[PDB]
This record gives C-alpha cells, sequence and structure tokens, in this order.
C-alpha cells in the first residue's frame, strides 16, 4: 500500500 | 517510566519534528491575510462544478497529508511502534492532525481560510455541497484559534492526536498507550515552564474531531456515487486509500 510505501 | 530527562528529550523530538514538516511556515500564513478573495473570485468558486471543486479538495488535502505523514515518521517512538500500528493511527489520524494544524491558517477576525492562495469565507466552499461539514471545520478553527496555541503547542498537540491509544484494529495496543502518556506527560511538562495549562480545560472535547473527520469520509461517499470516476482517474491514490472505501 501507499502508506507502507511513504513509511518504508 | 521515562525520566524528567527522558521527558525532556521527547519534547525536543516532537518540537523540532514539527518545525521541519509544518507545510507552511506560520509568517507567511500571517502575511497572506491581507489577501482575500474578492466578489467576482467567491462567485467563480461557488459556480464550479461539484467535481472540480472536490478535486482541488482532495490534492490540497493530500499535499498537507504528505507533511503529516513526515512529521509522523520523524516523530520518536512512532517508527518504533509496529507497522501494522503505524498504518492504523496514520488511517485514522492524518486528517484530525490536518484539521488542527489548519486553525493556523483561519483568520478569526474576518472568518476567513487561507486557500489556494488567498483567504476565503466558508460561503467560497459551495460547489461542495457539504455546507453543514465546512461550517462545521470553520467553527471548529475559530475554537482553536482563541487558545491561541503556540507552534510548540501544535507540535505537542498534534503528536497525541495522533498517538491516541483508543483506535480500533490496534496489535499492539498496550506499546501505544506507553506512548501516549509520555507524550502526555511531554505536553504537560511543557505547558508548565510556559504556565500555559490553562488551556487544558479548554481543548477540544474527546470524539470532536473524529467526529468532523468521520463526516468527511461519509460526504465523499455521497460525492464518489455521483463521480466515481472522476475520484478513479484524477484523485490522489493516498487520499484514495486514506478516505475511500
Ligand atoms: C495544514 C498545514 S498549514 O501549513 O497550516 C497549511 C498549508 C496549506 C494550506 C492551504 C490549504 O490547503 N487550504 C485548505 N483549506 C481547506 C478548507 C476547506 C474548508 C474549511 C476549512 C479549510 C482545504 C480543503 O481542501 C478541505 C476540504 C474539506 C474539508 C477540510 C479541508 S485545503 C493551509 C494550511
Amino acid at each position: 500500500t501507499l502508506l507502507q510505501l511513504l513509511l518504508g | 517510566y521515562a525520566s524528567l530527562t527522558e521527558i525532556e528529550h521527547l519534547v525536543q523530538s516532537v518540537c523540532k519534528s514539527y518545525r521541519e514538516t509544518c507545510q507552511l511556515r506560520l509568517e507567511d500564513l500571517l502575511r497572506q491575510r491581507s489577501n482575500i478573495f474578492s466578489r467576482e473570485e467567491v462567485t467563480g468558486y461557488q459556480r464550479k462544478s461539484m467535481w472540480e471543486m472536490w478535486e482541488r479538495c482532495a490534492h490540497h488535502l493530500t499535499e498537507a497529508i504528505q507533511y503529516v505523514v513526515e512529521f509522523a515518521k520523524r516523530l520518536s517512538g512512532f517508527m518504533e511502534l509496529c507497522q501494522n500500528d503505524q498504518i492504523v493511527l496514520l488511517k485514522a489520524g492524518a486528517m484530525e492532525v490536518v484539521l488542527v494544524r489548519m486553525c493556523r491558517a483561519y483568520n478569526a477576525d474576518n472568518r476567513t481560510v487561507f486557500f489556494e492562495g488567498k483567504y476565503g469565507g466558508m460561503e467560497l466552499f459551495r460547489a461542495l455541497g457539504c455546507s453543514e461539514l465546512i461550517s462545521s471545520i470553520f467553527d471548529f478553527s475559530h475554537s482553536l484559534s482563541a487558545l491561541h496555541f503556540s507552534e510548540d503547542e501544535i507540535a505537542l498537540y498534534t503528536a497525541l492526536v495522533l498517538i491516541n491509544a483508543h483506535r480500533p484494529g490496534l496489535q499492539e495496543k498496550r506499546k501505544v498507550e506507553q506512548l501516549q502518556y509520555n507524550l502526555e506527560l511531554a505536553f504537560h511538562h511543557h505547558l508548565s515552564k510556559t504556565h500555559r495549562q490553562s488551556i487544558l480545560a479548554k481543548l477540544p472535547p474527546k470524539g470532536k474531531l473524529r467526529s468532523l473527520c468521520s463526516q468527511h469520509v461519509e460526504r465523499l461517499q455521497i460525492f464518489q456515487h455521483l463521480h466515481p470516476i472522476v475520484v478513479q482517474a484524477a484523485f490522489p491514490p493516498l487520499y484514495k486509500e486514506l478516505f475511500s472505501t
């Protein structure tokens, strides 16, 4: 997910 | 059991994280107070399609949210939580933080908000078709401005808005409880120095922020049924991940 991506 | 020094350096890391991620400098917001949407401009906005007004707003919120994600990423304790719990808190709290941050961009004197480069009243937003929600946000920002938060207080209060052990779906509820308390200690500790603790009883009722965010998600449900293609083709994927079902 995007939140996961934004978080690393 | 965090020592006074550990609590002091938690204050430090929160206020620094906020400084670095505050999106607009407060003075740039205050400087722009004199720049106000004129009659024709306000009419122009009112006469926009719903799809276009929502799409503009979705972009501006996404941009605000990107700064909140960064704020969390730099928050001492947040990255030490499990991945699931990081997602859970951000999904529930990103918008809440933004709404708190936005009181900085609310001018209580003429009852306007900084939007697309100028200040405008709540009627600017009519094309959205959720005037009750918008008026509620204006009332909320009005109520927050009367507390005259400093930037450090916003930092500390938004950290707490975000680190909320009461969110459903947490895999490690106890870890979040511990961080939250240390942050409450941090907030109290900072308010004591400045002799500012009398704002605590004037803070928004628990539930009020969650309520505003709930209304928002609901008005996006109405809009998405009316324009499902616009949301799919033109809305930021992040916004969709956060607020769409
Ligand atoms: C937030 C960090 S900051 O540095 O203080 C900061 C950075 C950039 C801005 C400009 C900006 O984006 N202004 C916006 N204001 C509203 C808005 C709309 C209605 C009422 C109150 C605010 C926006 C929305 O789309 C929106 C739509 C629905 C619900 C709620 C909001 S976007 C402002 C502050």
